[PDB]
This record gives structure tokens, C-alpha cells and sequence, in this order.
């Protein structure tokens, strides 16, 4: 508790400009402070938690990615280099792991808990399958089953939600269907799956985008483009 | 290549 | 001391593996590491020290200027936001001082006096002349004029030795001149200084680029095209 | 606009 005694809206002011500076470690760092206060978040103030969270484990993602396939060139005629290649690829990987487990305990403790409404609910579940889905990307144990189950779960749990109390072209109920899709071609071996979600939840929105304003109508094609660019990418 | 999620915005 | 227990030629390793990841603070640690083995570095290890820090700082020093820039805002019929900004400027200002401490530290312990020959001493010297460069562009206190002469003093070391000791085209006397030219521009108020520099190492250059090879040609005229950039942006 | 110094490769 780093940030226990500094006020909550110096925390979430810190974090915007951090935002402003690129520096998402520390934006991070002080939207988890904000959590800590124990008060629920507002849909910024989410905003700002997820995108300072998403930063920082993606750049240990392709950082990951760099040095597993270095790895795998390793294991291949290859010269022996000796243990370093797979110690630093297991220093990334336990950062990131870290960072993981930091997310998800924020979640469940207490944010996912303290949520009712839908939009708040439907973005932490979302935001739990997400950092299940990038603790499945490194896992090869005795437990990627379960973590692939956990994030399963969570999506489900989203979308069973977002379906009942969101309209089909609702930014969050959209992206959640993107990265459950995502889930399902990249994660759990199940292609047919991820196209038939993106294919249904893409056709529903374009069904609902003539009751929306301009700018809503601008924030639901967005993400309904990335549907559109993984079904290119996939069929 | 990689499959998109979601953007960080 | 983290990296006491790690060979130097696996830091070495994990260094470049980390250029790869783009995971320049772990690269550095590893070449703080490297360097604090007490052996004198070679060409590539010098660069990859160098990059490492540079990289860092360069992160630093561009956050830095968003903040500032915020903050000189803040100080105009602007609305009172409180201590935050200035807080978090200083944060990031105190982190970088901090770098280019350490840095700093390692050059004076024991980079710089190991180091006999023109090619590592104008190196290190350089290093020296660029970290002081640094903090002297954070600098407002009863300080900024020491670190001022700080930086000089190390570049006009590394100058005199690179005039007499190295061709006008080798690429560290080429970067040594722009950064010192860059000094006397943005730092130390002295425009037609820099203009002169600039021009003179880049014409003695260009009366030197016959003697090369088509791969040192390349490396010169690299750095050239970055004095021409700055004369063509200065007159 | 901020004058050029050497890059960082
Ligand atoms: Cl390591
Ligand atoms: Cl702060
Ligand atoms: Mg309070
Ligand atoms: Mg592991
Ligand atoms: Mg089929
Ligand atoms: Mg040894
Ligand atoms: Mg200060
Ligand atoms: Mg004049």
C-alpha cells in the first residue's frame, strides 16, 4: 500500500496525467491505489484501471513473444547457448504472471463483488477473463486447463449478462464478444466457435446501429471493425 | 498472424 | 549488487536478448551488472551499455516534457489544481536524476579511468558529457551551473583527444561533435557555437568520406545527415 | 522543435 496515503483523487489526477506521459507502469500503479480505497469505480475511472493494466502486461506479452520464439529456435540443429535464453523468458514470464494475479485479486477483492449494475459487472468480468485468457498465452502446466477454465468462465458469466441487459451494440458487450472470440481461436482450439460468436454478434449490431446517435454510432463500427478484421483473418 | 481484442483507449 | 551472482558473459547475453524484447530496464540492470564485474568493456559492450541507458532516459526524459509542459500551464488565468502535477513532475524528474546518477556513477567508478585508449576514453567521456546534459535540462536550482560545467568539461575532454587521435569521419567523434553542438544550442545559450561546430565537423567530415569504405561511408554520413538536420533547423 | 542528437542503435 504504497499509495495508502495519498488522497483518491490525487491518485486518479496521477493517473491521467501518467496517461498523458506514456508512463502506464506508474498509471497503473496509482489506479490500483484508487481500488484500494475500497469505493466502487466510476466508468472512468474503469477506463482508466484497464487501459493502465492493459499497457503494462502488453508490453510483457510481446516482450514474451520476442523471447519464446527465440526459445523455440533454440530447441530446434541449433548451437547449445546454455540456460539464459529460458531463464530471462521465465523472468518476463513471471512479471507478467504477476501482474496477472495483481489484476485478478483487485477484481476479486473487491470490485467484481461490489458491482450490480450491469455495465460495471459485465466490464470487470470481462477485464477477469482477459488476464485468465494472458495467464493461459504462458501457461503449459498442470494447470493450463484450469486457467483456460477460469477465464471461460468469466466470459461466460460476461456475456450472459451483457446479453439480458445491454442492446447489441453496447462498446462494452462488443468488445467483450471480440476478446471472447479471440478466447476461442487462440486459446481453447475452437475456431468454429470464435467465427460463429464474431459472425452473430457483428450482424446483431449492424441491426441495432439505426437506433443510435453519431457518436454512439462511431463507438459501436469501431470495435465492430475488429470483428470484421478477425473474421477476414480467420475465414 | 495475430488475432485483434480489443483496443487500449 | 542483484546481478553479483550472474556471470558477465550471461548478462551480456540477457542484455542483447532484452535490445531484442525492447525490455531496455532489465537491459541496463544486466550491463550495470556487466560493467560492476570490474573488467574493462569492449566496443559491442560499451554500445550496448550505452543504448540501454539511453533508451531509459530517452523514455524519461520525453515523460518529463509532457509534465513540464502541464505544469508551465498550470502557472498561467489557469485554474488551481493543487500539488499534484508538480508532485508527479518531480517523481519522474527525481527517477531520471536517479539514471543518469547511476550512469554517471559508473563511469567514474571505474569506466573512465581504465580506459587508455582514444576509442573507449571519447566513448566514456561522451557518456559523460551526455548524462550531466541530461540533468542540467531538469536543472533550476543553485546547481544548474555546475552541472553545467559539468557536461563541458566532459565534452571538451573527449573533443581534444578525438580531434588528435581519431579521423574527422569516425562515427563517435561525429556523434561526440553533434551532441556537444546539441549542448551548445539547448543548453548552455550559445547558438552560434553550435552552428559553428556543426559546420566545421561536417565539413572536415565530407573531406575525409574519400578514404573510407562503402560500409564506413555509411556510418559517417549516417551522423553527418544529422549535423546537416540540425544546421538546417538552427539557420 | 527539438534539436536532433545521436541515435540510440
Ligand atoms: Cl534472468
Ligand atoms: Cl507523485
Ligand atoms: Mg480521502
Ligand atoms: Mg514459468
Ligand atoms: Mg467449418
Ligand atoms: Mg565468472
Ligand atoms: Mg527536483
Ligand atoms: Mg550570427
Amino acid at each position: 500500500g504504497a499509495m495508502g496515503s495519498m488522497e483518491r483523487a490525487s491518485l486518479i489526477q496521477k493517473a491521467k496525467l501518467a496517461e498523458q506521459a506514456e508512463r502506464y507502469e506508474d498509471m497503473a500503479a496509482f489506479m490500483k491505489g484508487a481500488v484500494e480505497k475500497g469505493e466502487e469505480l466510476s466508468c472512468e475511472e474503469r477506463n482508466l484501471l484497464s487501459v493502465a493494466y492493459k499497457n503494462v502486461v502488453g508490453g510483457q506479452r510481446a516482450a514474451w513473444r520476442v523471447l519464446s520464439s527465440i526459445e523455440q529456435k533454440s530447441n530446434e540443429g541449433s548451437e547449445e547457448k546454455g540456460p539464459e535464453v529460458r531463464e530471462y523468458r521465465e523472468k518476463v514470464e513471471t512479471e507478467l504472471q504477476g501482474v496477472c494475479d495483481t489484476v485478478l485479486g483487485l477484481l476479486d477483492s473487491h470490485l467484481i463483488k461490489e458491482a450490480g449494475d450491469a455495465e460495471s459487472r459485465v466490464f470487470y468480468l470481462k477485464m477477469k477473463g482477459d488476464y485468465y485468457r494472458y495467464l493461459a498465452e504462458v501457461a503449459t502446466g498442470d494447470d493450463k486447463k484450469r486457467i483456460i477454465d477460469s477465464a471461460r468462465s468469466a466470459y461466460q458469466e460476461a456475456m450472459d449478462i451483457s446479453k439480458k441487459e445491454m442492446p447489441p451494440t453496447n462498446p462494452i458487450r462488443l468488445g467483450l464478444a471480440l476478446n471472447f472470440s479471440v478466447f476461442h481461436y487462440e486459446i481453447a482450439n475452437s475456431p468454429e466457435e470464435a467465427i460463429s460468436l464474431a459472425k452473430t454478434t457483428f450482424d446483431e449490431a449492424m441491426a441495432d446501429l439505426h437506433t443510435l446517435s453519431e457518436d454512439s454510432y462511431k463507438d459501436s463500427t469501431l470495435i465492430m471493425q475488429l470483428l470484421r478484421d478477425n473474421l477476414t483473418l480467420w475465414t | 498472424q495475430r488475432s485483434t481484442s480489443t483496443p487500449n483507449v
